[PDB]
């Protein structure tokens, strides 16, 4: 097919709002038993919102192994991540155990902790290095080492240790703070911008785990992030880059965690940034500096 | 506060 003409003919005939619903039409339904046993009521933020049990993320804890969380691989595009739910007052412990026993090296937060007055995610890690975090139901401590804060997305140096073995990994945590919950980026450049940084921090590389992606509920702007950054992943890997059919990937990641993407904005939003996107891929490098001279991150 | 999907 020919991404770019399609994007034009739905655009065009304001049809997105229908491809949309037939991707939800379309959608795997697979078991989530596991999420909804009462015992983990309460380690669920949405009680519309769980993981498949087949793709779900196991804690390598004896009590209960159960998180919200879900492990996407994309096969083809040799790519796995981990969406999750934002981390409730009680699942702090277990989204750092996560982190540490799936060997991730990033966390994308696509939400903010508080989004017009509601609370959306809870302050799992620590904002000032004088003030660390000890999470006692898992034996870890976290501490801030530094961040470097842009107009509309934080980075942060965090260090994890696990105080049984005293073992301690360096986590970057990218902060996507303009993003609003159901909207999308202010702009194809913000967004890719963002993406390229945390390609750049090495967080995706194949010899870490797979990165942890959340927002409030772990499917929405997280799909958004995971859409592109496959698609772009596959336009590289394959002959043809026109071949890749957004559609056909959304549908593939949505075997592993239900929802992703929750409206027709965001899903014509991922065809703009893969679109935008592939100029990099095919060449123009300089295309890369245009992003972030248009995403104003300085400011 | 409980659903996070929109009907
Ligand atoms: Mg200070």
């Amino acid at each position: 097919m020919e991404m770019e003409k399609e994007f034009e003919q739905i655009d065009k005939s304001g049809s997105w709002a229908a491809i949309y619903q037939d991707i939800r039409h379309e959608a795997s339904d697979f078991p989530c038993r596991v999420a909804k046993l009462p015992k983990n009521k309460n380690r669920n933020r949405y009680r519309d919102v769980s993981p498949f049990d087949h793709s779900r993320i196991k804690l390598h804890q004896e009590d209960n192994d159960y998180i919200n969380a879900s492990l996407i691989k994309m096969e083809e595009a040799q790519r796995s991540y981990i969406l999750t739910q934002g981390p409730l007052p009680n699942t702090c412990g277990h989204f750092w155990e996560m982190v540490w026993e799936q060997k991730s090296r990033g966390v994308v937060m696509l939400n903010r902790v508080m989004e017009k007055g509601s609370l959306k995610c809870a302050q799992y890690w620590p904002q000032k290095e004088e003030k660390e975090m000890i999470f006692e139901d898992t034996n870890l401590k976290l501490t801030l080492i530094s961040e470097d804060i842009k107009s509309y997305y934080t980075v942060r140096q965090l260090e994890l240790e696990n105080l049984t073995t005293q073992e301690t990994r360096e986590i970057l945590h990218f902060h996507y703070t303009t993003w609003p919950d159901f909207g999308v980026p202010e702009s194809p450049a913000s967004f890719l911008n963002f993406l390229f940084k945390v390609r750049e921090s090495g967080s995706l590389s194949p010899e870490h785990g797979p990165v942890v992606v959340h927002s409030s509920a772990g499917i929405g702007r997280s799909g958004t992030f995971c859409l592109a950054d496959t698609c772009l992943l596959l336009m590289d890997k394959r002959k043809d880059p026109s071949s890749v059919d957004i559609k056909k990937v959304l549908l593939e990641m949505r075997k592993f965690r239900m929802g992703l993407i929750q409206t027709a904005d965001q899903l014509r939003f991922s065809y703009l940034a893969v679109i935008e996107g592939a100029k990099f891929i095919m060449g123009d490098s300089s295309v890369q500096d245009q992003w972030k001279e248009l995403s104003h991150e300085d400011l | 506060a409980d659903f996070y999907l929109i009907p």
